[PDB]
């Protein structure tokens, strides 16, 4: 167990270190393009740079779209190269989460198979006996191994 | 420090002490331009078949056909004298940036491109309530690395003030990969 | 040559004068029997 | 006070400017603004008020520009009966951690060596216990004295052992000062000497301590410190030793662990301070900077200083300059051998190199005189058959030479003898041998009454009484 | 921990609200920079170039300022920008740093994650005086015979390993690794447990790849460290590697813990510190060499040290390497450093070609400390061990010569050759100290003297066998009491008999 919960917290931590390094990668690129394509923003750095001779649209715009993710629930979005940033940061973040929940749980595919053709196949009410049965008994005895040794 | 510091420090004082500044000042630039437009003067200084004498006599005809004070001639003698006269050009040099240091300085500057006669009044106002130097002439240049954002460096070396958009950019990013 | 002949030295020395002392520690109560514990 | 600014730095040399009133030489500068007290000493005058220094603590964090501050005079070392039972560092700071020195005076590491007219004094006789030097190279009470040798021969061995036998019987007072030696070394000796009394510490209840007692002083200046530090260091602890021959009239006796470390410091400068190399690589201002120090120590009509010197001798090689030009300058010599250490003769003093001023026979009689010769004779007979031993063999040798070698090989085990703190490499007892005992068993054995013996008694043994028990023993096991 | 969206982002939001010296490179070359300006540097401290590079300023002239370069000078141009960061040269620090390899200056070369540590240390520093250490009371196990019997090696020693090229160095150094990983595993006492640092400079990738492959196949890296500074890394690196072990062993010596550190090509630092002198212009001494040699070996040398029970109890050994040409131990650099350590662990061509391997002469090698860094139960082989090979090395020239010499000689010769051909050891094939005990006392109480010299490499073996199988509890109790009462020694005793019984040999 403690080896499990070393391995899944090494798992959380690389996961929020990628995401964090994604979500600075897209704001800046985002950025890179909005001062490329917008006029407005040439003059308005101007401006800020002649004032602070004595806030510019870099913090300005890094800080609205940081304010603008911080409330996505990032589950509830769309495909990767999606143009917003959270579109473009949740992709990664749904993705590297089903990596992780397929290496530290089984899979709904897996329990499927064998609770519908395998185990109760087998006898009802109690579910008795293991004779009445393949040679694939081996094969879910090797799920076994592979079930408890993931989880 | 050097030797021609050595000579330019010891001329900066005494002409400011008891002749004047604007007469050796004069003296030196005078100097320099004859010796980067004569092209055989500098000969004169550098090559060793000159003699003493014949350098000393050539240099006193000099200071009395030419507005000349007394101090550059006793430059000139004393660094006959140690062999030096080749490091007049460079004393000059040293001569002149201090006193330009003194009174106002120059400072280097750069845009995009073309920037307009509305934020170049913004830029040097801002640049001179910054600075409270009363005189400042400056320069203009086009590097487009920091996208449009005028950076510059008012020129005292300590001073590099990097108002621009991709270095704050990049800085901001390097900061932000922080752990947590 | 040095440690050769240093060693060879050595060894014949140690050996000759370990007989000798042997001999000795024969020879030695018998005529000195002042020292031998046996008459104390 | 005058202040300066720092120019630039090179390793441990340091480049000072002042805008006026520039120190002498030698004098001590205190860098401001640093972590930890940071000293200077001036070596050299460059002009335009500039001057070149050599720090005692490390250059690291050091800023051009950054400020000076002189004192008026060289490094001044506190001084007294305060010092004792304390240790300290070069420029007199304590490092053993029990609290300020409560000197009322100082000395100036840099003096001037009493003149001429300060004359010595008479050829005192110093017993040590041991066999071989109070025979062949006795040692002098108000003179020096030399421990040459390589490494592992047994040098600070043979310091603890004298230190065991003559300081703690010792009236006077004594000093100890590790000039580039091992930090274990330091810390076992400090052990030694609060156990066996020669210090006496007594911490007390307000936080204090009481060094009363502890007539003996440390100075240390270890590998870990650098150069200018192993250099001042032996100054240091010369001056808290002239402080109390000259004033208190005590006699004195001075250790010096690795004196050689003095000129490699020296030898680690000089190319930063502008000097051309000498000879293999050694500084030219070896032999002034060597007898301003020796001539420093010596006895005079005031007090006295016996000296005693370990000299490192890089290889074996004793014509390297810091050795030749020390041998001239002591009364005793020892040179220790890796030859004679082999066979596990300790000490292992080679009797052929060591000499003494006092081995004459005005000092010690013709009794001591034509013995020590004739062990020597001996010796040297037993060294000119080596080669016909290893080429011929004993077969060609007469009777005569024969008995030559036995009594030699007797006398170069009987001359072996074991001491109090080789007890944790041998596991033996000590012993302590006196002078007579020794002209005694020696005049025994080459007058050939003890032929009969074997040659297995004659070691790790301080007499004959011990011979003849080993030599029974034998038999017995024997029969 | 935190979540990302609700706590992270407005921590930054919060973090990036912020508003408000240089010199310029003159001259380059080899390595090597020459900067006018940073009128406030502090000499030793990091300096930061316009193109990433790293540096280390040394020689703070008047008029210009000396920097050598972590890297490559194709960079530097003469008149690139330069900024100090103000540090002093330094480097983390931890448990971080088990099972990791990284540069002089802890950057890792592994290819595998970053360098988990928080805490950093100062790369030169002060030793510790005299008040906060102690006397050397506990062994540290090579793993070897000879060594562990003859030279023994405390925790808080300095012992030198000083050969020619080729000889076993490394493997004596990786022998003594692999020895402490039972003696790791078989505890969860930090107190206990000994870590390890292995600096190699000069040496070559390949080798050190080898080297780490060869640790990997044994699982003796999750308690060891790797500095590589090899060749193609500049000659700041390979000056730095051996003081960032120190560095990074001062942690376990400060912490209450133990450790070992293992210089490799410790001249190949004495090389890179002429270089550097010789291209900033500073003038050489004997052999090119400067001067401040001995101050380059005390400064890493005086770390190593066994601290009190104030301190922690903690430790730091030392086990430099040196290569020596033509046996040439006249030289410097080895005069240097055999006279700032407590011993010395010589090893020859002679007998590595005779067979003995390891080739360590017992003669010439030494230790100061001795039998303080040494168990009981082999004090009482080992002082008998010596005195018979001191013998057996008299008269065993002589007695080659076909002369023909009594009984009492003989048994010299003959147990002389046993105790030579029991020596002998195959690499990376180290031995417990019970097993070296049981063995040298079959060697020594007169089991192999009647037997052939050539057939103890398969008594040895047979032995280790039968002793490991069905006697480990005699192994287990002189490993616990560190000693040989009459009860032990007449077990061992009947032990070997049933051996010798049980086994037949040409003898
Ligand atoms: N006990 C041993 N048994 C068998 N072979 C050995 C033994 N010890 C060393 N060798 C051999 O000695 C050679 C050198 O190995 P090692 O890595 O120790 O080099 P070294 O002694 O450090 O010298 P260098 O690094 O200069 O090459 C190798 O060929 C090794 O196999
Ligand atoms: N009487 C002795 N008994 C036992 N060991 C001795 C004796 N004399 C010397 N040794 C040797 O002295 C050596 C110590 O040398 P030391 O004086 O500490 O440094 P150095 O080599 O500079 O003289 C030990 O390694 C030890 O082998």
């Amino acid at each position: 167990l403690v080896e499990k919960l070393n391995g899944i917290q090494q798992a959380e931590k690389l996961i929020q270190g990628s995401l964090q390094d994604v979500m600075i990668r897209e704001i800046v690129s985002s950025f890179k393009d909005l001062y490329k394509s917008r006029p407005e923003l040439h003059d308005a750095a101007m401006q800020s740079a002649i004032q602070g001779l004595s806030m510019d649209p870099v913090g300005a715009h890094f800080k609205a779209s940081l304010q603008e993710l911080a409330k996505v629930n990032l589950s509830t979005a769309t495909a990767d190269p999606m143009g917003t940033v959270v579109q473009r940061v949740a992709a990664v973040f749904q993705k590297r989460e089903k990596e992780f929940l397929d290496t530290f749980t089984v899979k709904a595919t897996e329990a499927q198979e064998i609770k519908t053709i395998v185990d109760k196949c087998h006898k009802g009410n109690t579910f008795d006996f293991h004779a009445l049965s393949d040679e694939e008994l081996r094969r879910l005895e090797q799920l076994y191994s592979t079930v408890n040794n993931r989880v | 420090q050097t030797l021609e510091g050595r000579y330019a420090s010891a001329l900066f004082r005494v002409a400011k002490k008891k002749n004047q500044l604007e007469k050796v000042y004069g003296d030196l630039e005078s100097v320099r331009n004859a010796l980067k437009d004569s092209s055989e003067f500098r000969l004169f200084v550098d090559s060793p078949a000159v003699s003493v004498q014949q350098k000393l006599d050539v240099l006193r005809q000099l200071v009395n056909r030419y507005k000349f004070d007394p101090l550059t001639g006793n430059l000139l003698t004393t660094l006959v004298e140690n062999k030096r006269l080749p490091m007049l050009a460079r004393v000059a040099d040293a001569f002149d940036a201090m006193y330009r240091k003194e009174k106002g300085e120059v400072k280097c500057l750069v845009t995009s491109a073309k920037p307009l006669s509305a934020q170049q009044q913004k830029e040097i106002v801002a640049a001179l309530q910054n600075r409270a130097g009363t005189q400042a002439r400056l320069i203009i240049d086009y590097a487009v690395s920091p996208q449009i954002m005028g950076g510059l460096v008012v020129r005292l070396g300590e001073q590099v003030l990097d108002f621009s958009v991709a270095t704050r950019l990049d800085r901001l990013q390097s900061q932000l990969l922080a752990p947590l | 040559s040095v440690k050769f002949m240093d060693q060879k030295r050595s060894g014949e020395e140690t050996v000759y004068f370990k007989k000798e002392d042997e001999a000795l520690l024969r020879n030695l109560l018998a005529n000195h029997p002042e020292y031998d514990p046996k008459y104390s | 006070t005058n202040h300066g600014r720092i120019t630039q730095v090179i390793g441990a040399v340091v480049d000072v400017h002042f805008d006026e009133q520039l120190p002498p030489i030698l004098n001590s500068l205190e860098v401001q603004g640093h972590t930890n007290r940071l000293v200077l000493e001036v070596a050299q005058h460059l002009g335009e008020n500039t001057v070149r220094t050599i720090a005692m603590d490390a250059t690291e964090g050091l800023v051009r520009g950054q400020k000076v501050v002189d004192t008026g005079a060289p490094i001044q070392v506190p001084v007294g009966v305060e010092t004792l039972g304390r240790i300290m560092n070069v420029i007199g700071e304590p490092v053993d951690e029990c609290g300020p020195v409560p000197a009322k005076k100082t000395y100036s590491i840099h003096r001037a060596a009493p003149l001429f007219a300060d004359q010595s004094t008479e050829p005192g006789l110093l017993q040590t216990g041991i066999k071989v030097v109070d025979l062949l190279a006795p040692y002098a009470k108000g003179g020096k004295i030399g421990l040459f040798g390589g490494a592992g021969v047994g040098k600070t061995v043979l310091i603890m052992e004298l230190i065991n036998n003559v300081a703690n019987k010792h009236g006077g007072f004594s000093v100890f000062a590790g000039v580039g030696e091992r930090t274990r070394e330091g810390n076992d000796l400090y052990h030694e000497m609060m156990t066996t009394g020669v210090i006496k510490r007594k911490k007390l209840e307000d936080g204090k301590f009481d060094f009363t007692g502890s007539k003996a002083a440390l100075v240390y200046g270890q590998m870990n410190e650098p150069p200018g530090a192993r250099a001042r260091v032996a100054l240091t602890a010369l001056s808290v030793a002239e402080y109390f021959r000259d004033e208190q009239g005590q006699d004195v006796l001075l250790f010096i662990d690795n004196i050689y470390r003095f000129t490699q410091a020296g030898s680690e400068v000089s190319a930063l301070l502008g000097r051309i190399p000498s000879a293999v690589g050694y500084q030219p201002t070896l032999a002034t900077d060597l007898g301003q120090l020796q001539e420093r120590i010596t006895t005079t009509k005031k007090g006295s200083i016996t000296s005693v010197q370990a000299v490192y001798v890089p290889a074996d090689d004793l014509t390297d300059p810091a050795p030749a030009t020390t041998f001239a300058h002591l009364d005793a010599t020892t040179v220790l051998s890796r030859q004679i250490a082999e066979l596990g003769i300790y000490p292992a003093v080679d009797p052929l190199d060591s000499t003494s001023r006092m081995l004459a026979p005005e000092i010690v009689g013709q009794e001591h005189y034509d013995t020590a010769r004739a062990t020597q004779k001996l010796l040297q007979d037993y060294k000119s058959l080596q080669d016909i031993i290893a080429i011929l063999g004993m077969d060609e040798l007469s009777e005569e030479d024969k008995l030559v070698v036995s009594r030699a090989r007797k006398i170069q085990r009987f001359l072996s003898q074991p001491f109090t703190v080789a007890e944790v490499f041998t596991g033996k007892p000590g012993r302590f041998v006196e002078l007579p005992e020794t002209i005694k068993s020696a005049q025994t054995i080459l007058r050939g009454e003890c032929d009969d013996l074997p040659e297995m008694a004659f070691y790790m043994c301080g007499g004959l009484e011990e011979v003849r028990s080993k030599a029974v023993k034998m038999a017995q096991e024997a029969a | 921990a935190k979540i990302s969206p609700s706590e992270m982002s407005r921590l930054l939001e919060e973090r990036i609200a912020g508003w408000k010296e240089v010199g310029r490179v003159v001259s380059v070359g080899d390595g090597i920079a020459r900067l006018f300006g940073l009128e406030g540097v502090q000499a030793g401290e990091l300096v930061e170039f316009q193109n990433g590079m790293t540096g280390m300023a040394l020689n703070l002239e008047t008029d210009n300022v000396g920097v050598v370069i972590f890297g490559d000078d194709r960079s530097v141009l003469e008149g690139d920008s330069v900024k100090r960061t103000g540090r002093i040269v330094d480097v983390p620090i931890g448990p971080g740093l088990l099972g990791r390899v990284v540069d002089a200056l802890g950057n890792p070369i592994d290819g595998k994650g970053p360098i988990p540590a928080k805490e950093r240390r100062r790369v030169e520093l002060k030793a510790p005086g005299i008040i906060p250490r102690k006397s050397v009371h506990e062994p540290m196990m090579t793993g070897l015979k000879c060594v562990d019997a003859l030279v023994p090696v405390g925790r808080g020693q300095r012992e030198l390993i000083i050969g020619d090229r080729q000889t076993g160095k490394t493997a004596v150094a990786v022998d003594a690794i692999i020895n402490q990983k039972e003696i790791n595993d078989s505890t969860d006492d930090e107190s206990k447990k000994l870590y390890c640092i292995y600096v190699a400079v000069g040496q070559k990738r390949s080798t050190v790849a080898q080297i780490v492959k060869a640790l990997e196949q044994r699982d003796a890296m999750k308690y060891t460290t790797v500095v590589a500074a090899t060749a193609s890394e500049a000659a700041p690196l390979q000056f730095l590697a051996p003081y960032s072990g120190c560095a990074m062993g001062e942690w376990f010596r400060d912490s209450g813990r133990h450790c070992v550190i293992i210089y490799d090509d410790l001249s190949k630092q004495a090389t890179a510190y002429r270089q550097m002198s010789l291209l900033l212009r500073r003038p050489p001494g004997r052999e090119a060499y400067p001067g401040d040699v001995f101050y380059l070996h005390s400064r890493l040398l005086e770390r190593a040290a066994k601290m009190g029970d104030k301190s922690g109890g903690g430790s730091l050994t030392a086990l430099p390497v040196i290569e020596t040409q033509a046996g040439d131990v006249s030289a410097y650099i080895p005069t240097n450093v055999i006279s700032i350590t407590d011993g010395q662990i010589f090893l020859e061509t002679e007998l590595f070609y005779k067979g003995i391997r390891p080739a360590i002469n017992v003669g010439l090698s030494v230790s100061r400390v001795g039998s303080a860094a040494q168990v009981k139960a082999m004090k009482q082989v080992a002082g008998t061990m010596k005195l018979e090979l001191a013998q057996y090395r008299e008269v065993a020239a002589f007695a080659q010569f076909g002369s023909d010499l009594d009984a009492s000689t003989r048994q010299l010769l003959t147990r002389g050759t046993a105790l030579t051909e029991l020596l002998k050891q195959r690499q990376y094939s180290p031995m417990k100290n019970s097993v070296q005990v049981c063995v040298l006392y079959c060697g020594v109480k007169g089991y192999l003297d009647p037997l052939d010299p050539k057939e103890i490499s398969r008594f040895e073996s047979l032995f280790i066998d039968y002793i490991n199988a069905n006697h480990q509890d005699i192994l287990k109790t002189i490993e616990t009491e560190k000693e040989l009462s009459e009860k032990t020694e007449a077990k061992l005793r009947a032990a070997v008999d049933e051996f010798v019984a049980m086994n037949e040999f040409k003898k």
